[PDB]
DNA sequence: AGGCCTTTTGAAAAGCAAGCATAAAAGATCTAAACATAAAATCTGTAAAA
DNA sequence: TTTTACAGATTTTATGTTTAGATCTTTTATGCTTGCTTTTCAAAAGGCCT
């Protein structure tokens, strides 16, 4: 998943991935979540539903 | 006594002792109140309790595991490459492995031996364009041509390339025997350098002996990098104590 | 949607919580098995925030 | 010494000369040590027959799928135009990995070049232009059989008057979910001026290893109505269309087709690790079988009987071995509960070594055909009735259970054909030595290992790696020290465990201080004959806690490089953070 | 060790032994292609190179790369045969001594023995070089004056290089009228490159606008690091504002405390927010002698 | 005369939120090493004329 | 027979090009401390019941 750029991290040049201050992000956005959580069948919409 | 923990270790173990303590509650005590001591006291009865702690239990345990080598020699010359993960050194195991028995069982069987390149991976002046050339004058392969090399290209890689398709028309025999300590090192868990030795471990003509220390190592290796490896893991753990390393590192009060 | 693997799509719907949600508020929706000791779970958030993270 | 502080040392080992024996071959004697040495080197021989039998399909089969790629993708790449013509081809090829020879036909008067691209060979606009430029100089004036020119697209335009061929030059873009699309849409918007030169035919070919939803959301919108012009898609992936795990695990039946057999709990791991990896499967199939294989002709002694020639080298252990097996006392059970004759289970029970000896040569004729009839399934699938969705894995799996037509109503297209697929077959005495198997987790510890669980398991327990003693403690120098303390790194990591997130490391000290004996120790540290300096400071009457910090602090260093210990403020390294915990 | 540079041409420049053929190909890549130089084919005989100036080729590489690594790999004593091919090292001033590390400090070679060669007593020193003499003296030098000499010179490290260019100068003022006369030449050197903190100070600055200015940069230093000499002048009208004054009679006589070696105007980053150049202004004496300099002024104490 | 059990219930434990600090991300600017080209001095190998 | 003397090859010197990794500065991000507050729970206050 790091490799594909789905999760991704703070991108210094060559980083040590075996730290412990690197830390770790997704960059896919809300749109293909929402697909994948019905392909699993995970109800994800009520994780986000103490926000709005 | 001094956690107050619900559960302990899992994912609810995790989520329980990760809260929030109190200013007065805290017990903010520095480490001057330790008992100080030289360096030489330290290095001496470091050296004592090395060898004279449980030293018949783990020479016990290395005579249990060293009846597991033909496994191991079996594993290599099938195809495999190695991964010695477990708690303490496992230096000497590689050396008293690699250098001992395998290779004199490796030259008896294809009939000087066969050539151990051992790489000091807790190292952390270990790079790889000198490992390359410790590696092309064991082997000796040809030379990047000029239709072969690119634009700014990278020569290493492209000649591991090169070497990668030369040895697919070749007799299956070890030709070398490549023994990395403490593979996810401080040097050698960049990229570059694990690009090439898993490019190095698609070589059947060569026999990968590997060893790591740090407990999230396996992310270090995607589906392209776990897969020219073909790892068989070996927990090999024998609570050495693990005294060749830490010179390396920082010792500082 | 894509084609992964099943411990892939949970890891990308991991990552994709644990980096909306603040820390202090998982003990309150995924601690679920019985005690032994006695302890207190997270309470949660009292004020849903409509800022949409 | 001073060899273990630089790195790359090469070492020459030395050998004796000879040694004159047969241990050319890593195969120990099994039985306890009461195997021959002809036996094991026909269990060798016989293990290298069945493995290049099994890979020599395996290398065809992967040098196939090469066949197929470029057969399928140099049709999709030629024998098609548009009528704008001034768009370029662009092939998305879903789900690939960049491993993939392309070849480019003859087509003449008119060059084809093939420029593959690269997140390294990309760090902005130019160096691809420069790199494709010169890619195209180079085997546009080495395929000739001589002045310098600047890589850029002149030489696009004046293609046709320095050579005298018309340009088709195809692009293939290696990994383009790891390029960047900013990069590689200033590359097609440059790379579209060169429409206007009426010689020049431009392809794309991007291998994608992820969605198609992911590379027109992060492209801008003009260059994906360029895009739209003459695009084709193709998938290009072995789970798809299972038709490369119908030949890897079809061509394993063939060599084990009568003399070895697969368990359930076998092909069903084979299927739960096969399913959680998608992007390499015919390599995960194959080396979970060879090393199934390897452990079968390591371990078991009677493979040496699965070839019918040595049937008469049944010694007394073999008899021994194979009538302990739970499938002959079942059978045993059966001649003493229907019927009772007694002077044949009275033979056949321990006395008789000829009854047993030779009834089990009669066992081998037997086929019971499981992968004889699978094949038969495979066609009448694929050819009678045209179903090309279906994996032979998991078919094998429920034949192999026997739900194998809750399976075959899986998919409601063959009601009329539930009883010409149907096979119930039974069990065959002495399958339990012939089985390739994981009751005991041997594939489980050796490739796909919990490791980060192990490790915590060996911290924390340490009394299934280190054993106990009862005759070494008088000659040795701690033998007291083996049952009454805890090895430290394994006693520090029950306090590290049982601790909170933020681990004040005097109390982690002194947690670890008041957990070791101290009228022990005291008594121990005066022990060595040699030195003197180890009994001095025994004579300060602070020994126990400079004999303590110590044995701290080492493990402390000790497990900060190992990963469970984080240094926090730094300039202080006082207050560790707790970063791994058990289980998890 | 002169033209070296970089660690790439150690090994060349000894090698005008017997002038061989080979030397460029063989030699430079390994301690064993020169651990096969080391045994002499022409007998015993002798050759053992000074390389001098050695501090200054171990100073490149930035952390230890080439350099420091160069100086643990070829201190190696390994192999002790009958050959005499040892190197003692010729280090430089202590500028990196005290920084050391574990694989320089164990057990390898040359290392454990360091001398300081600091020549007190230098006025024996000096008796031997005019004793052993060509030419035959008549009046000696004071050995008041050369003790005067030896203590004046050996407190900052105790330079004798420096101490030699000394008395040179003191007969070399004394041909000038054509111990009383070689000592105003470091009460010479002392008080010129001191001049006067603020006796000295006011007297050439005799001009008030040459005067209160200074004060204006004393005032520009305790709100504002970055001193423009656009802040310089914007002190300077919050200050006198109680024939005009232009931008250009202040950074001209600027220059006059530029001359004679209190301020420092040259360009410099200018960090703020845009990173173009500007002048600046800075001071370099304590502010304990000026304090007391102003002590005359009966206008430049307010302005303290 | 006794255990239980549910409404009520302190109350100490989670939550919240302004106030300074300090790590940490992002990028500007720099630099060293790998990588490539090339003209002129220099090395050398084959007949060079004695 | 050496010593020269043209040819070619290899070295020297010098600058160009690309990639990889360091320092330092600015701007946002995260964690620590202090007072107040809102939940859940566990001891209990007391009525029901054997």
């Amino acid at each position: 998943l790091h490799t594909l750029k789905l999760i991704a991290t703070t991108m210094n040049k060559n980083i040590d991935y075996l730290s412990p201050k690197v830390r770790w992000k997704v960059n896919v956005p809300w749109e293909i979540i929402k697909e994948i959580s019905e392909s699993v069948h995970f109800n994800i919409s009520d994780y986000f539903s103490d926000i709005h | 006594t001094k956690s107050a923990s619900s559960f302990l270790d899992t994912f609810e173990g995790y989520f329980d002792q990760r809260k929030i303590v109190r200013t007065n509650a805290k017990s903010r005590h520095t480490m001057s109140m330790a008992p100080d001591v030289t360096r030489e006291e330290f290095s001496l009865v470091s050296n004592f309790f090395n060898e004279n702690f449980q030293k018949r239990p783990r020479q016990k345990l290395f005579e249990i595991q060293k009846k597991m080598f033909p496994q191991y020699w079996f594993e290599l010359t099938q195809g495999f490459s190695l991964l010695f993960y477990g708690v303490g050194s496992k230096r000497n195991f590689l050396e008293e492995f690699a250098i001992d028995y395998l290779s004199p069982k490796i030259a008896y069987s294809q009939l000087n031996s066969i050539p151990c390149l051992i790489l000091n991976g807790y190292n952390p002046s270990c790079n790889y364009r000198d490992v390359f050339k410790e590696i092309t004058d064991l082997l000796v392969p040809a030379e990047l041509t000029r239709s072969e090399t690119k634009y700014w290209g990278n020569h290493v890689i492209l000649q591991i390339q090169k070497m990668i398709d030369f040895y697919k028309n070749q007799p299956l025999d070890i030709k070398l025997i490549l023994v990395v300590h403490n593979l996810d090192g401080p040097s050698i868990r960049k990229n570059t350098f694990q690009t090439m030795l898993s490019f190095l471990s698609v070589i059947r003509q060569i026999a990968i002996v590997a060893s790591t220390d740090h407990i999230y190592a396996p992310l270090l290796w995607d589906n392209m990098k776990a897969q020219n490896y073909n790892f068989v893991f070996h927990d090999i753990s024998n609570f050495e104590p693990s005294t060749v390393e830490s010179t390396f590192q920082d010792v500082m009060k | 949607t894509y084609d992964l693997s099943i411990i892939s799509k949970y890891l990308l719907i991991a990552s994709y919580i644990c980096s909306y949600l603040e820390p202090r508020y998982d003990a309150s929706i995924f601690s679920r098995k019985t005690r032994i000791i006695q302890g207190r779970a997270a309470y949660g958030r009292r004020k849903k925030k409509e800022v949409n993270p | 010494f001073a060899d273990a502080q630089r790195s790359h040392y090469t070492v020459y080992p030395s050998l004796p000369q000879s040694n004159k024996n047969d241990k050319h071959i890593p195969f120990v004697k099994l039985l306890s040590g009461k195997e021959s040495e002809v036996n094991v080197e026909k269990r060798w021989e016989l293990y290298h027959q069945l493995h290049s039998h099994f890979h020599d399909q395996v290398d065809h089969i992967i040098d196939n799928i090469e066949a197929d790629l470029k057969a399928e993708i140099s049709d999709l790449l030629y024998s098609e135009t548009t009528q704008k013509r001034r768009c370029f081809n662009t092939i998305f090829l879903l789900g690939s990995d960049s491993t993939t020879k392309i070849e480019l036909k003859d087509e003449s008067s008119r060059y084809n070049v093939l420029i593959e691209l690269t997140p390294k060979e990309s760090p902005n606009v130019r160096m691809m232009l420069r790199r494709s430029m010169y890619k195209l100089y180079s085997a546009a004036d080495a395929e000739e059989h001589n002045n310098d020119v600047s890589y850029d697209l002149s030489l696009v335009e004046n293609f046709k008057r320095l050579f005298g061929k018309d340009l088709a030059m195809v692009f293939n873009f290696k990994d383009v979910d790891s390029i960047n699309f900013n990069t590689l849409d200033n590359f097609i918007i440059l790379l579209k001026s060169a429409f206007k030169y009426d010689h020049v035919k431009i392809s794309l070919i991007f291998n994608i290893n992820t969605n198609l939803s992911n590379i027109e959301k992060n492209l801008r919108q003009s260059t994906i109505r360029l895009l739209k012009r003459n695009y084709h898609k193709l998938d290009v992936s072995s789970n798809k269309g299972f038709k490369y795990g119908n030949q890897i695990f079809q061509s394993f039946l063939d060599t084990v087709d009568g003399k070895l057999n697969l368990s359930d709990r076998f092909v069903e791991f084979i299927l739960s690790k096969m399913a959680n990896n998608t992007n390499h499967n015919l390599q995960l199939l194959t080396k979970m079988l060879d090393y199934s294989l390897m452990s079968y002709f390591f371990q078991n002694a009677f493979s040496v009987f699965i070839d019918p020639v040595n049937v008469d080298f049944l010694n007394d252990d073999y008899l021994k071995i194979l009538s302990r097996c739970p499938t002959f006392m079942f059978f045993v059970e059966g001649l003493i509960k229907q019927h009772a004759p007694a002077d044949e289970i009275l033979s056949l029970l321990t006395n008789k070594n000829r009854g047993l000896e030779e009834f089990f040569v009669e066992f081998l004729v037997r086929e019971n055909p499981i992968n004889g009839h699978a094949k038969f399934v495979a066609r009448f699938l694929e050819e009678e009735l045209n179903i090309t969705n279906f994996n032979l894995i998991e078919l094998y799996h429920n034949l192999l259970i026997g739900k194998l037509d809750s399976y075959l109503d899986r998919w409601s297209a063959c009601k009329e054909y539930k009883d010409r697929l149907h096979f119930e077959p039974i069990d065959t005495i002495f399958q339990e030595l012939f089985t390739l198997d994981n009751r005991s987790g041997l594939l489980t510890q050796s490739i796909f290992p919990s490791y980060k669980s192990n490790i915590e398991d060996n911290l924390l327990s340490w009394e299934q790696v280190l054993p106990s003693l009862d005759k070494e403690n008088y000659d040795t120098l701690s033998g007291d020290l083996d049952k009454i303390m805890a090895p430290v790194l394994g006693q520090l990591f029950k306090l590290y465990r049982e601790a909170n997130m933020t681990i004040n490391i005097y109390d982690f000290y002194i947690a670890f201080r008041e957990t070791l004996p101290k009228e022990e120790i005291l008594n121990f540290i005066r022990k060595d004959p040699s030195n003197t300096k180890l009994l001095e400071l025994a004579e300060t009457p602070d020994a126990f806690d400079k004999v303590a910090l110590i044995l701290f602090m080492q493990a402390i260093f000790a497990f900060e490089n190992m990963g469970l210990i984080k240094f926090q403020s730094t300039k202080s390294y006082d207050l560790v953070e707790k970063c791994v915990w058990r289980g998890i | 060790c002169i033209s070296l540079g970089e660690p790439s041409s150690i090994f060349q420049k000894i090698f005008d032994s017997f002038q061989d053929l080979n030397g460029p190909t063989l030699q430079i890549k390994n301690m064993q292609h020169l651990q096969k130089f080391l045994e002499p084919y022409h007998k015993k005989t002798t050759f053992v190179v000074v390389l001098d100036e050695m501090d200054r080729l171990l100073h490149a590489n930035t952390s230890e790369t080439q350099s420091v690594r160069t100086i643990l790999e070829l201190f190696l004593l390994a192999k002790l045969p009958t050959v005499s091919f040892v190197l003692i090292g010729m280090a430089n001033s202590l500028d990196m001594k005290d920084r050391f590390l574990s694989r320089l400090n164990l057990d390898r070679g040359l290392l454990p023995q360091t001398i300081v060669f600091q020549p007190y007593t230098a006025e024996q020193m000096y008796e031997i070089v005019i004793q052993k003499m060509s030419s035959l003296p008549t009046i000696i030098f004071q050995p008041m004056a050369i003790k005067f000499a030896a203590k004046k010179c050996a407190g900052n490290t105790g330079d004798l290089r420096k101490l030699f260019d000394v008395l040179r100068g003191s007969i070399e003022i004394y041909e000038l009228e054509k111990g009383k006369i070689g000592l105003n030449y470091i009460a010479k050197v002392f008080s010129k490159f001191v001049n006067n903190n603020s006796t000295r100070t006011r007297i050439a600055k005799l001009n008030i606008q040459q005067k209160l200015i200074l004060c204006t940069i004393i005032q520009s230093l305790k709100l504002n690091s970055d001193a423009t000499i656009d802040e310089s002048f914007d002190h300077y009208i919050k200050a006198i504002t109680k024939a005009p004054l232009q931008r250009n009679e202040f950074l001209e006589i600027c220059t006059i405390l530029e001359t004679c070696g209190l301020v420092s105007i040259k360009k410099t980053k200018c960090k703020g927010k845009t990173k173009r150049f500007v002048d600046k202004i800075d001071v370099d004496l304590d502010m304990r002698e000026f304090y007391d300099e102003m002590t005359k002024i009966s206008i430049l104490k307010p302005f303290l």
